[PDB]
């Protein structure tokens, strides 16, 4: 098959003729089937008692509904036993004799009328009580639903006047209408005068344990049978569109009707075949239908009567800037206790509950308008309405609070305040320090042993933190990643201006050590500044490592509410920098080696002349530039300290190999510059070894360059068959510094020729090249790295 | 009914079963001719008679 012959390939990963693994195939194809068997056995077994209960339903519906239809063909053609039979009596003359004078309703509606008319023209006042409350009318489940039933008893002029569409004469709706102006807008509306001053009167503070009590009662009864009153009427449209328009809608008409249907198909025509759906009989039978507003439709207004009062309570300024949901948000406890009042007092209808989520949409839609540009306060913008949103839920079930969709957008222009904001507080705190370290007589804050921290960068430390206080105060992941990361961005520009002025601090040692002690033709105007630019670089790196001490330790130290991909997204830039916390080491640092060196430039270059073979170069260099490492040694940060004398070592090597090609002949030739290489070497050993005290550092971070000490040695002192293995071992380590240094060594020397220097320097050349094809594919450029000296014609 | 076709092992089996059937026609002919009595005994040359 197309998975056999593959089937054929899985067992024949097992060889070509494989019997025992051929076994043990199988039993692993068992093992296969054995799962799928153990799923497909459980899986097949619930998929058949599913349809053990789809045909046991099927079954036991087909047969048990098929005799519960069958069932009313039993109870239901039992119905249609006793249809001319029942009640043992003249029951012909209680349908058509004693039910005639049910068609004789006159009396009734003349002094039920008339009494419409009089009567709720004094229910105008009577039912519509008011002013103030006295409980609510006084009492509205009196009052207000008198006016109820009175319009009620005038729904036979407000919804059986939709019943009564032309029944019998012309003036059951027009001689009553006149007494139904004073009878059904004067009790309908007196219903809702006493409506909404039942609901305007529950929205009144208490509203009160007997005022809503009555009032809303009224507007729960009326309201909901006002409901189902007009549900009523809706199924009388609904069971109309059932029964009419199951008999003009048929389909058997056909045209259907012109045009007393579709429309109104179905409705269909009052009295009866389109009011008895709505009326007798019709154990209802009107059908009600009090009183349409009690709060049928008039509990919008208490939950809007709470939001409305509580939109009102806005007051948009916002009267500080922020204190619309103050008052608002009253009127949302106001909303609470209302709303469980009025559940305490009506089940029905008239507030249950939505007078909390509908001051709830008063809190929310008000709080995303105060501070929806940036007109309320900026730095106070977002803490209001959000403060207002978990607070305001804390304050309900969480809950008319303040839904905002403002929070973030708001939380950009916290981006750009505290961001731009640090952009002018970097700036003047960064300009005030560097033109506080051009000083150069005090150091910043005080310690004797250069461990100095600063002011401003104080400032960026606990100030900082405190501008980060919405940032982690609100959890942002735009924020607290934004400023922070936008802030690196900004600590970036820091870094460049410490690289900068730091700069121009090396600058101002460098023209200062000229008017010192190096030949002053070269002073500048700011640059009148002694010895004592350790102190201040030092110090730079010290709050390096204080802005380790804030940004790294406060980063991760308050930040662990959130996922790590968040606070990863903070650790991303602020931590990392702790390389960059010696970056201006990197350029700082370097300076203090060059400004060691700057008053003693008279002997780095009087070194391979003959002043120094026999003479007192070697101690100024070795014993000052020693001292000089005696007071940066207790003054020094660590990690720009390690670093820093291995790049002292380093770079006193290549100021102790600065004048290979002046082209002084060696003074091999008896020895003088070979005891500077060699007597000068017990000199230039405690420029390593007295330097580092206190550590183990003296020849650690010194043996890489008795390298170039040794395998130099054996480079500019030793004659010609001792300067190939002078290449070897010096290529085995520095091919950094390329073959043609011994060319600028033999343009130092006169007894070992230039044919000497093709065989041995330019079959090292290819020693050179081809090693670094060889063995370098030795170590990484160092102090070393450019130092390649000029080449003659080889 | 499984070919298979080819190698793994069938085939490689197949020609030890052929040469096989030979071999059984060989050894079939064999005794066959054996005491057909195209050799006599009662088998081909162990004389029974």
């Amino acid at each position: 098959m197309s998975s056999d012959p593959l089937q054929q390939v899985c067992d024949l990963i097992k060889g070509d003729l494989s019997l025992e693994r051929v076994r043990d195939i199988k039993e692993q194809l068992l093992k296969e089937k054995s799962v799928v068997e153990y799923q497909l056995n459980k899986e097949s077994d619930k998929y058949y008692g599913e349809v053990e209960e789809s045909l046991k339903l099927l079954n036991l519906s087909k047969n048990s509904v098929t005799s519960i239809k069958q069932q009313i063909n039993e109870v239901n053609k039992l119905g249609n036993d006793n249809r001319f039979a029942i009640n043992r009596y003249d029951i012909l003359f209680r349908a058509t004799k004693l039910y005639e004078t049910v068609n004789t309703t006159s009396s009734i509606y003349d002094r039920i009328y008339n009494f419409v008319a009089l009567m709720e023209h004094i229910e105008r006042l009577l039912v519509a009580e008011l002013a103030e409350d006295a409980l609510e009318t006084g009492c509205p489940h009196l009052l207000e639903i008198h006016f109820l039933l009175t319009s009620a008893r005038d729904f036979q002029e407000q919804v059986v006047v939709m019943a009564k569409e032309a029944t019998e004469d012309a003036q059951r709706t027009v001689m009553k209408l006149f007494s139904r102006l004073s009878g059904i807008i004067s009790k309908f509306d007196k219903l809702l005068d006493g409506l909404t001053y039942d609901i305007v009167e529950m929205a009144r503070a208490e509203q009160i344990s007997l005022a809503i009590r009555l009032f809303k009662i009224y507007d729960l009864e009326e309201r909901e049978d006002l409901r189902i009153e007009a549900i009523r009427n809706i199924i009388k449209k609904k069971e109309i569109e059932i029964e009419k328009s199951s008999i003009k809608k048929l389909p058997n008409s056909k045209n259907t009707a012109r045009l007393q249907d579709e429309t109104p198909k179905v409705i269909e025509y009052p009295t009866n075949k389109g009011l008895y759906q709505e009326i007798m009989s019709g154990t209802i039978s009107t059908r009600t239908a009090p009183r349409g507003y009690k709060h049928f439709l008039i509990n919008g207004i208490n939950n809007s009567i709470s939001e409305m009062f509580g939109e009102m309570r806005e007051k948009y300024v916002g009267d500080q800037k922020f204190d619309v949901l103050d008052n608002m948000d009253w009127i949302f406890n106001e909303l609470i206790i209302v709303k469980e009042h009025i559940a305490n007092c009506c089940p029905p209808h008239w507030n249950i509950f939505e007078v909390y989520f509908d001051q709830y949409y008063k809190e929310l839609h008000s709080l995303i308008t105060d501070l929806v540009e940036s007109e309320p306060e900026t730095i106070i913008i977002l803490d209001i309405l959000a403060f207002d949103k978990t607070f305001q839920d804390t304050l309900k079930q969480d809950k008319s609070v303040i839904g905002d969709k403002e929070k973030e957008t708001l939380f950009k222009d916290y981006l750009n305040l505290i961001v731009v904001k640090m952009t002018e507080w970097i700036g003047n705190l960064e300009k005030a320090e560097f033109d506080v370290f051009l000083e150069r007589s005090t150091p910043p804050h005080s310690d004797s042993d250069g461990l100095l921290f600063l002011d401003g960068t104080k400032t960026c430390f606990q100030m900082f933190t405190q501008q980060v206080e919405v940032a982690a105060g609100t959890n942002q992941a735009k924020i607290l990643v934004g400023v922070v990361e936008r802030f690196s961005d900004l600590l970036t520009k820091r870094q460049k201006n410490w690289i900068s002025k730091i700069s121009e601090e090396i600058k101002k040692q460098i023209n200062y050590n000229h008017k010192y002690d190096i030949d002053p033709e070269s002073i500048t105007p700011e640059d009148e500044c002694p010895g004592g630019l350790v102190e201040y670089l030092i110090a730079v790196s010290n709050d390096q490592m204080k802005a380790a001490d804030y940004a790294v330790a406060i980063s991760s130290k308050y930040g662990k509410l959130v996922s790590k991909v968040y606070e990863k997204q903070i650790t991303n830039h602020l931590e990392g920098t702790l390389d960059g916390f010696a970056e201006v080491a990197q350029c700082s640092s370097l300076g203090l080696i060059t400004l060691m060196f700057d008053d003693l430039r008279k002997p780095y270059q009087e070194i391979f002349s003959k002043t120094w073979y026999m003479g007192s170069q070697a101690q100024q260099i070795a014993d000052t530039l020693d001292e000089y490492l005696l007071d940066i040694k207790p003054q020094m940060n660590s990690v720009l300290f390690v670093n820093f004398i291995d790049n002292v070592i380093g770079e006193t090597i290549i100021k102790f190999l600065t004048a290979l090609s002046f082209e002084h002949s060696f003074k091999n030739k008896n020895n003088k510059f070979l005891e500077a290489m060699k007597r000068d070497f017990e000199i230039f050993y405690q420029l390593f070894v007295k330097v580092l005290d206190g550590n183990e550092s003296k020849d650690t971070l010194i043996t890489q360059n008795f390298t170039v000490m040794e395998f130099f040695m054996d480079l500019s002192c030793e004659p010609i068959d001792s300067i190939l293995d002078i290449w070897q071992k010096y290529l085995e380590v520095y091919w950094d510094s390329r073959i043609d240094l011994l060319v600028g060594i033999l343009k130092c020397r006169k007894d070992v020729s230039s044919s000497e220097r093709k065989k041995i320097v330019q079959q090292a050349t290819e020693m050179l090249h081809e090693y670094r094809r060889n063995m370098e594919a030795d170590r990484e450029p160092t102090l070393m790295r450019r130092f390649v000296l000029e080449f003659e014609k080889q | 009914m499984n070919n298979k076709s080819l190698k793994t092992v069938e085939i490689l089996k197949p020609i030890n079963q052929q040469l096989e059937l030979q071999e059984h026609l060989l050894f079939n002919n064999l005794i066959e001719e054996i005491h057909d009595i195209m050799y006599s005994k009662s088998n081909k040359t162990n004389f029974t008679r």
